[PDB]
């Protein structure tokens, strides 16, 4: 705003006023600005070009909380924002404030401008993937612009007869005219001449040879208009993609960009994105209306049903044959079955042009179950125990509900709400202690030249064939670094040591068949005080090698305690592990190594341990409460339950639960 | 020419055949009024000759490709398309082009009558193997805008002709963006962005100026409606 | 008495008390007077409004009026909301009224020949024709029904000249007012009541350059009436450290805080062109000092090779 | 609505209770037994969740401090209009049904099975013939708040908390529009807020002017109202009242003559009526913003107005006395130009 | 952290000396913090124009 | 019709007539 | 070959660590070259051989960082440690 | 190919009109009556109050006595006053009554150079013993401008600000009617209508239209 940019930098318009001899002294010059003559106002806007503010939300929970930012006079009364940070916020607008800072000195604008920046903070410290994304309007317009539908206006027509081909058009800049005259729609199937696209990957290999495109060199391809507007947006050089703009492929495209290209170019990629997600989303004709909402017509007749079968349980009830906790568990199964049968329904009966239908199917917003709520019926309700109720509520929010089921919804949500009061101050009180216990870790010296190392699992070879992809993968091994050379069982070697894994490396890794890799991490890194930068690994904000001297332990602290919020085992579970107190499950464990064998009696556990190597058997005993935690036997079938006969190794985990921290220090190791 | 308080002042940035033009400041709430206005002026509202429709000596259905040569019937006529025109005369006129042999065919071999001209001979259009013949009449005619994909569709014969879709238009792409600029006090007086490719027909500048005395002399109609009218001046 | 840091208007009213004129006052005073400050405010950016059904929200634009989309008959629509907002709240209840909204406005007049309709049969008589803006009731867990509504929808009389603007569904066709050309498909648009909380703007804005400073602490002041500056708490110092931000923690905790000398010679160079002069040392740290050495603790600050050195002066 | 509100609220907290630390979460959620009584859907949104509650519409206190609720007597498949008020104990120990069943014209049930709620929050069918109580309107179990949302059955409990808790912040306007949907509890709530003169006899108005009213009664008798304006609430905003009759309008007793703040032709009016559309738009409107027309300022539909309070007092000092001067050391006669002598 | 008074004595009677390596201590006597741009490794950097560069 | 205070506007409503007795002093 | 920058973005990060190993290291570098050029601004009023200027054409009346950034990227000026 | 220069027709009704222009390009009458609507609703000049001043007060919030309405009222009243003006100086009106009855616009004395448009307006109701005196200040503007633009003039007490609505034009609409038959006889025809505040003909407010916008574009057709 205008007044409160004439008072923050009051001080610098003051001395560009007594230079530019519009006062004579300082005190007319103070008098001038506070009296807000029409000079001030062009001075006002040459001083404050290019000097950045800090903007805070108070309170700030991870380091992307505070950030800088280049100020815009603007008029109003409040501060503007760019919409894709609001996220790094984590603010919506429904009146939540923020703090303005501002730097002085040369080194705190250098140190604002360089490091603080907004347009350099786009990857999440926590796990490397961009979180300044298309979220909530920019998707479902995208998603509009590059559906295909195949009945529509200016469709391809293959020749026949008299009339040759219609829809083939020599250049995108002609298809553009041809939408505007009123003869195109752009999302009908047709064939371009493309002279700035790369096309993909496999069209050039028999359209070129690998010859070398070039800009200028023209081709062929069978779109739509609208994925040949979308492709203008990603930066030049990018292969042409085909494919319906769902969530997912976005994620899938901002983070090849992100990896693939510097980061200047991911940040005006992602704003031009934003521009035209939210010029196409106004057309996309997303409207809710009491028509959109239909009911199944079957509705009736699987209620009646299920009802019928409900009254047939409670009569044998009434008949003495039954119990009060089997008429519960009757109930709740048939009801559950009749919501999950509406619901199946619905999901076939609404068409898919339908408003809720285009918003919750393009991951803009929601789940399925709300709209089986706001439609079919809403299903069943908890009870302050946190039981579940034998009454359904057959009525759905469109139809609306009578006064006894609304009753019971509000029973319903108080809980939640309460929950969700009480979970705020508990998300942070981790975070304190996190940062309180790691602030003198700093990344010191450059390297420790120590080999050794730690083992990680890249993917699995099944018996099936192939090869089985790790779901661990993105976290433990994404973004380590190398200790040892990776060569095959072949005598070439693919990835040398001390070149960090990336999304090409590990694909490549993974396409050449290996399993297990050796590399750095942090537990092993040789130095007194602190870390090393090459055992530390790639750092997660800027994408690159971590510097000498950044703080490491607090990005660390931060990364863990933020995500707190959206938890519901739990919160207590992970205060519980770190402060590493005695677990509530107490497992046993082998400390002698060997197989296993079960004399267990009805009241208590007893189960020996037979030493492989000579030895003495050991016997524990335990409640008959646990059950056995099963071990993947020799058989290398981990359905295998635990049994006398059984081949587990030293340490392993006799039943489920979780074992003392201590006792496997003294047995295992470090 | 003293109401308005500033007078807007139209700068000119150039590259290679587009061009950037700057219109700063205006007041606000006048971009939109102008832009959208322009943009469509500039595209529909400059005159121009374009190639109607095609003709091919051995064609009796349109699918197949003519014999002896390399592109297809279609990639001949998107080629085609691209071709650049000049006539002067408003009836329809016919260009003939013949080729023989192995070798490749250009723009430069078509033979214009007097009046009509093409102003980049070197268009590759086709490839002739040997023992080719390629003989193909154009029909070039002049108007404004751009016609839909087939000018006349129950109009036909027997005789062959191709009914093609021609940008009758000089002007390519026209995009625009309003930003903000201050002047005074006030913080929203537009400022229009307005980027502008054409043809190598006609240079940006004189396309710009052909549009303003279109829109020009369309408003005049409304300002003559009554001969003394305040209004507001400009300079 | 002076006027707080942001306040304005027109003085309205003024009570005075004096004790002589046998007016009770509170012990040891003598004349109290009050005055009455007056303002008209309106609407503008960050004010906060909310419908009925708990779909608050605030103003992010307020758009001239020829700029905002209007119906075919050309009334440019007062206030446009987001639909990405309806389905995940579960708040269906305003479009209903949204709908109804506009059969109130325009009057509806349901057709009587043939007999009722069969969604008409329970309707009362009372609600078969009304006029144009006659108010309606609909009280809660009772009330209007879909059918009746959707009837309702069919049966609105035509405006002035002779149109309907919306159709069977509840939508209608607007058009763009910032381009021309109207939008693709129909929209939906009726009448709301709308609120306006006492959330406002005006309150809450506030800046602060250099104004006065306590007198227990040598921090600038609290809260906006005092024209004091913004807390700057601990989880913000943890954000920056993790910048590797230095210099402007530093500046941020030392210059701009509590030292005494630093504030006047920054304010200085800044006024004057030249460079920032470095940091000096924090009050709070001479405080603590003081208050060690009050304990009989000898507490002194050493140099690098190990002389002694003194923050005396 | 606020005043109105205030008055009926119920506090579990205070002196001689419970802390808001001591409370748990069996004494927050809502007990099968609020049915009539406690209002289970308005409530602070805050910390103080569950423990501040408001009273229903037609609850009322038996002299030794229990809450009573009204029902109609069934005797056997006939329903009379005698109203019986009962406590918690005696609603346990009986069978009541709703009051939306089917009934016929003649005072009988038509359905043999109707739906009945009974002990321990059990609620199912059960023939007509021995159906003790049939309770009196649908809104019984409503607080005074809730019960002016229309369509309040459509939506979730959720968002009906936080509608029924804005009505509450809402803020007078300088000329205010009475609702095109309303829900008929408007009138009463504002003709027993008290913030609007209603005449006590009859008679007809003899002077009517902007500051006070006169009405003649029928035996000869005179009264005349006097009305606030531009008072200061406490919250800052205006309470301000103007007449709606005119000089020689016969008038009856009960009826509103002048009515208060947020209130047009005596029924409770807190905002507008605005023509709105449902879109997304160029992201102006990006996550709960709205759009608004210059119409609302030009012809100031939504502007209100403030009032702020100034406090000073002069006391007696140990070494003399101060006084309210009009010559202040060494300061500018321009600075000094709005004072008069005093 | 907690219990000052002990950690005070304790370290009164041993003469123990503090060298300011950490970031709460540097945070309360107000020094420039040992991590990021505050290490003693780029604290004194020198910068010159290169001899290239000249006035002519 | 079912209104009580006198002079108050007419409202015309969507409801099925029900009238043991009104909403008491509030 | 990306799209020309604007305002505080020019000159881009990735351009500008090219030129020296570390980022830190770029923030002290950037700030002494602003002061010095701020002071040789300061000085040439009333004074002359002071530290030399700016290397490259100031534009109207921008900030001495700027120039210090812009006039590092072209490499203008040489890094000691 | 066809060439015929666009042609302008009215049709006028008591107080709108309508305006028929034809034939325009195809896929051009839609942006052609947008930009007139934009510019008919923004930048038409007009006169309006801006100052009032009322014997026996001192600011807006207050009453006088033996009026039904305080001086809220009035000034809201006021604002939607019709008042049409050419002289380029802020001229002055009076308005006093005593009496019961009805205080109208009528009443409004206007001097020489300015009219009132709406006798049968509503300004206040006059109770009896109640006096009124009244003296408005009438300029010339366009577009709108916030009442306290007018506060910093530093005149006596009792003037009172007041916001100004310059802009006659009340509504504005239009039509297309598209010819697309294939062939080249394709156009836009295209209607559009114009209702004002009987204060200036619809005709006069388009031809300000007119000239605004080709004073706006005759910039583009200089050459450099
Ligand atoms: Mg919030
Ligand atoms: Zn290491």
């Amino acid at each position: 705003p205008k007044l409160m940019a004439l008072e923050l930098f009051k001080p610098f318009v003051m001395k560009r006023l007594v230079d530019l001899n519009h006062a004579q002294n300082i005190k007319s010059a103070k008098r001038m600005v506070e009296r807000q003559r029409p000079q001030v106002w062009d001075v006002l806007e040459e001083v404050i070009a290019e000097h950045p503010v800090l903007l805070n939300r108070a309170p700030t929970l991870h380091r992307l909380g505070i950030q800088a930012f280049e100020p815009m006079l603007v008029e109003g009364k409040a501060i503007q924002l760019h919409p894709l940070v609001c996220e790094a916020f984590n603010a919506d607008f429904d009146g939540d404030q923020m703090a303005v800072h501002l730097p002085l000195s040369a080194e705190a604008q250098a140190e604002a401008r360089i490091l603080m920046l907004s347009s350099n903070n786009i990857l999440s410290p926590a796990s490397g993937r961009p979180l300044a994304m298309p979220r909530l309007d920019m998707v479902t317009g995208l998603y509009y612009l590059t559906t295909e539908v195949p009945g529509d206006t200016g469709e391809y027509q293959p020749a026949s007869g008299d009339h040759p081909e219609t829809g083939v058009y020599s250049s995108p800049a002609e298809a553009i005219m041809a939408a505007d005259r009123g003869v195109l729609s752009v999302r009908a199937k047709i064939k371009v001449r493309l002279t700035q696209l790369r096309p993909p990957v496999e069209i050039e290999a028999e359209l070129f040879g690998h010859s070398g495109w070039q800009p200028g060199d023209a081709w062929m391809a069978e779109t739509t208009l609208g994925r040949v507007m979308f492709n203008e947006l990603l930066p030049l050089g990018y292969p042409f993609v085909n494919k319906q703009m769902h969530k997912k492929v976005q994620a899938a495209i901002i983070n090849d960009l992100a990896e693939r290209y510097p980061m200047i170019v991911v940040a005006q990629t992602v704003d031009k994105l934003k521009d035209a997600g939210f010029y196409w989303a106004t057309r996309s004709g997303v409207t809710v209306s009491m028509a959109d909402v239909l009911v199944p017509p079957r509705k009736k007749e699987i209620l009646d049903h299920y009802e019928e079968r409900a009254d047939k349980v409670e009569k044998q009830f009434q008949r003495g044959a039954l119990n009060h906790d089997e008429r519960n568990e009757a109930l709740v199964e048939i009801w559950k079955e009749a919501t999950d049968e509406v619901g199946q329904a619905l999901r076939e009966h609404y068409p898919d042009d339908n408003p809720i239908i285009t918003i919750v199917d393009s991951g803009a917003t929601g789940n399925f179950t709300q709209t089986r709520t706001l439609a079919g019926m809403k299903g069943l309700v908890t009870n302050p125990k946190g039981e579940f109720i034998p009454r359904p509520v057959k009525s759905s929010f469109r139809e609306g509900l009578t006064v006894l089921e609304y009753f019971i919804n509000t029973h319903g949500a108080r809980k939640g709400l309460a929950d969700t009061a009480l979970r705020t101050a508990d998300s942070g009180y981790l975070t304190r202690r996190l940062v309180d216990v790691s602030q003198d870790v700093i990344v010191r010296e450059h390297d420790c030249q120590t080999e050794r190392g730690i083992v990680v699992e890249l993917a699995e070879r099944a018996p099936d064939g192939t090869l089985i992809r790790d779901p661990y993968i993105e976290t433990s091994a994404y973004a380590r670094t190398l200790g040892t050379d990776a060569v095959d069982e072949a005598g070439n070697v693919i990835v040398e040591r001390g070149q960090d894994l990336g999304d090409p490396e590990i694909d490549a890794l993974l396409a050449a068949g290996i399993t297990q890799v050796k590399v750095r991490s942090v537990l092993t890194c040789a130095t007194s005080t602190g870390v090393c930068a090459t055992c530390y690994g790639r750092s997660m904000a800027t994408g690159k090698l971590v510097d000498i001297g950044e703080a490491v332990g607090i990005v660390a602290a931060q990364s863990i305690g933020e995500p707190g919020t959206q938890l519901t085992g739990g919160l207590p579970r992970v205060q519980e592990l770190f402060e590493a107190r005695v677990p509530r499950g107490k497992a046993p464990i082998a400390d002698v190594t060997g197989r296993v064998r079960l004399e267990d009696g009805e009241r208590f556990y007893k189960i020996t341990i037979v030493p492989d190597d000579g030895g003495e058997e050991v016997v524990y005993d335990k409640i008959s409460k646990r059950q056995r935690l099963r071990v993947f036997k020799h058989e290398d079938g981990s359905e295998r339950v635990l049994s006398d006969g059984d081949h587990v190794e030293v340490g392993q985990q006799l039943m489920e639960g979780s074992a003392d921290p201590h006792e496997v220090l003294r047995v295992q190791g470090p | 020419m003293l109401i308005s308080q500033r007078p807007t002042l139209s700068e000119d940035v150039l590259t290679d055949n587009r061009s950037q033009f700057v219109i700063e400041p205006l007041e606000p709430g006048f971009g939109y009024t102008l832009g959208n206005s322009l943009r469509r002026t500039l595209l529909s509202s400059i005159p121009g000759a374009a190639v109607t429709s095609i003709r091919i000596d051995g064609v009796l259905h349109e699918f197949t490709t003519v014999p002896g040569v390399k592109e297809d019937v279609t990639e001949i006529i998107l080629n085609l398309k691209s071709l650049v025109v000049s006539s002067e005369e408003d009836e329809p006129v016919t260009m003939y082009l013949r080729k023989q042999g192995p070798g490749e065919v250009t723009a430069g071999d078509i033979v214009p009558p007097a009046g009509v001209t093409v102003h980049n001979p070197g268009m590759h259009i086709a490839t002739l193997n040997d023992k080719g013949k390629l003989e193909v009449e154009l029909v070039v005619e002049r108007g404004r805008g751009y016609v839909p994909a087939v000018q006349n569709r129950a109009s036909g014969a027997e005789i062959g002709r191709i009914p093609v879709d021609s940008i009758y238009s000089p002007v390519l792409k026209v995009t625009y963006k309003v930003d903000a600029t201050r002047v005074e006090q006030r913080t929203d007086f537009d400022k229009l962005i307005l980027d502008v490719e054409t043809k190598n027909s006609i240079s940006p500048r004189d396309a710009l100026a052909s549009a303003g005395k279109t829109l020009v002399e369309l408003f005049g109609l409304a300002r003559e409606l009554n001969v003394e009218a305040e209004g507001i001046e400009i300079g | 008495l002076k006027v707080p840091h942001g306040e304005s208007g027109k003085v309205i009213g003024i009570r005075v008390f004096s004790r002589e004129d046998e007016d009770e006052l509170p012990a040891g005073v003598n004349e109290l007077v009050r005055v009455y400050v007056a303002q008209k405010r309106k609407i503008s950016d960050g004010d906060k409004l909310a419908g009925r059904h708990g779909n608050k929200g605030v103003i992010g634009k307020i758009l001239p009026v020829e700029d905002m989309p209007f119906l075919a008959d050309g009334t440019p629509v007062d206030i446009i909301l987001n639909t990405h907002g309806v389905p995940r709240r579960m708040n269906i209840g305003q479009i209903l009224e949204t709908h109804l909204g506009w059969c109130a406005h325009s009057g509806w007049k349901v057709d009587a020949a043939k007999g009722v309709p069969d969604w008409a049969a329970r309707l009362p008589d009372e609600l078969l024709e009304a006029q144009p803006n006659a108010i309606v009731s609909t009280p809660v867990f009772d009330g209007a029904q879909e059918a009746e509504l959707q009837g309702l929808l069919s049966c609105t009389l035509p405006n002035r000249d002779g149109d309907v603007l919306v159709d069977a569904d509840g939508k209608a066709m607007l058009f763009d007012g910032r381009s021309g050309e109207p939008f693709p498909y129909p929209v939906t648009v009726g009448y709301m009541y709308i609120m306006k909380l006492h959330h406002l703007v005006d309150d809450k804005i506030h800046a602060r350059s250099t104004g006065p400073y306590s007198m227990i602490t040598q921090q600038p002041l609290g809260g906006k009436a005092q024209f004091g500056g913004q807390r700057f708490g601990e989880m913000e110092c943890w954000a920056m450290q993790a910048y590797g931000a230095a210099y402007t923690l530093q500046e941020l905790l030392t210059i701009k805080s509590d030292d005494t000398v630093g504030r006047v010679k920054v304010y200085e160079a800044i006024v004057k062109g030249e460079n920032i002069p470095e940091p000096g040392i924090p009050e709070s740290f001479k405080v603590l000092l003081k208050e060690l050495q009050s304990l009989c603790l000898n507490v002194e600050v050493l140099s690098s090779d190990g002389a002694a050195i003194e923050l005396r002066e | 609505l606020s005043g109105l509100t205030h008055k009926r609220r119920l506090s579990a907290l205070g002196p001689g209770g419970l802390s808001r630390e001591r409370a748990g979460l069996e004494v927050r959620d809502v007990h099968p037994s609020h049915y009539g009584r406690m209002c289970p859907i308005e409530t602070p949104e805050g910390p103080n969740i569950g423990l501040i509650g408001s009273l229903s519409v037609y609850a009322r206190v038996n002299p030794f401090g229990f809450i009573e609720t009204p029902y109609r007597k069934v005797v056997d498949g006939v329903v009379s209009d005698e109203i019986v008020y009962l406590t918690a104990d005696e609603e346990d120990r009986h069978v009541v049904a709703q009051a939306n069943s089917p009934i016929d014209a003649d005072g009988r049930f038509v359905e043999p099975r109707v739906l009945v709620r009974r002990k321990a929050g059990e609620v199912e069918y059960v023939p007509s013939s021995e159906v003790d109580y049939m309770d009196v309107s649908p809104r019984q179990m409503v607080s005074v708040a809730t019960a002016m949302i229309p369509f309040l059955e459509h939506d979730d409990a959720n968002r009906a908390l936080m509608g029924a808790n804005m009505q509450r912040q809402a803020v007078p306007l300088v000329r205010s529009e009475a609702p095109l949907v309303g829900t008929g509890m408007e009138l009463r709530a504002a003709i027993d807020a008290g913030d609007v003169v209603v005449a006590e006899e009859s008679g007809v108005i003899e002077e009517v002017s902007a500051d006070y009213i006169t009405v003649m009664h029928d035996n000869g008798t005179r009264r005349t109202y006097r009305m606030r304006k531009f008072a200061r609430s406490n919250h800052g905003t205006c309470a301000n009242q103007c007449p709606i009759v005119d000089a020689g309008d016969r008038v009856e007793a009960g009826q509103v003559i002048a009515d208060g703040p947020c209130t047009d032709d005596g029924e409770m009016a807190l905002g507008k009526n605005l023509l709105v559309a449902i879109m997304p738009w160029e992201g102006h409107n990006y996550e709960d913003a709205i759009i608004l027309s210059n119409r609302l300022v030009e012809e100031d539909v939504l502007t209100s107005i403030h009032i702020e309070e100034h406090e000073i007092d002069a006391r007696d000092t140990k070494l003399g006395a101060e006084e309210i001067t009009r010559d202040i050391p060494n300061i500018s006669d321009e600075v000094l130009a709005d004072l008069d002598e005093r | 952290f907690q219990e000052t008074t002990r950690v005070l004595t304790d370290a009164a009677i041993n003469c123990r000396s503090d060298k300011l390596n950490g970031l709460k201590e540097n945070v309360i006597i107000g020094k420039l913090i040992p991590a990021g741009t505050g290490i003693n490794r780029y604290r004194n950097i020198a910068v010159q124009p290169t001899e290239e560069a000249r006035a002519a | 019709s079912n209104n009580s205070v006198p002079g108050a506007p007419n409202r015309v409503s969507f409801a099925k007539l029900r009238e043991p007795l009104e909403v008491p002093g509030l | 070959g990306y799209d020309t920058p604007l305002g505080i973005t020019n000159p881009p990060i990735d351009e500008l660590l090219d030129r020296v190993s570390s980022k830190y290291a770029l923030v002290i570098y950037a700030a002494k070259r602003a002061r010095q050029i701020n002071d040789y601004y300061n000085q040439l009023g009333e004074g002359i051989l002071e530290y030399v200027g700016p290397l490259v054409e100031p534009g109207l009346q921008e900030k001495p960082l700027s120039i210090a950034l812009r006039e590092i990227h072209a490499d203008l000026l040489e890094h000691t440690e």
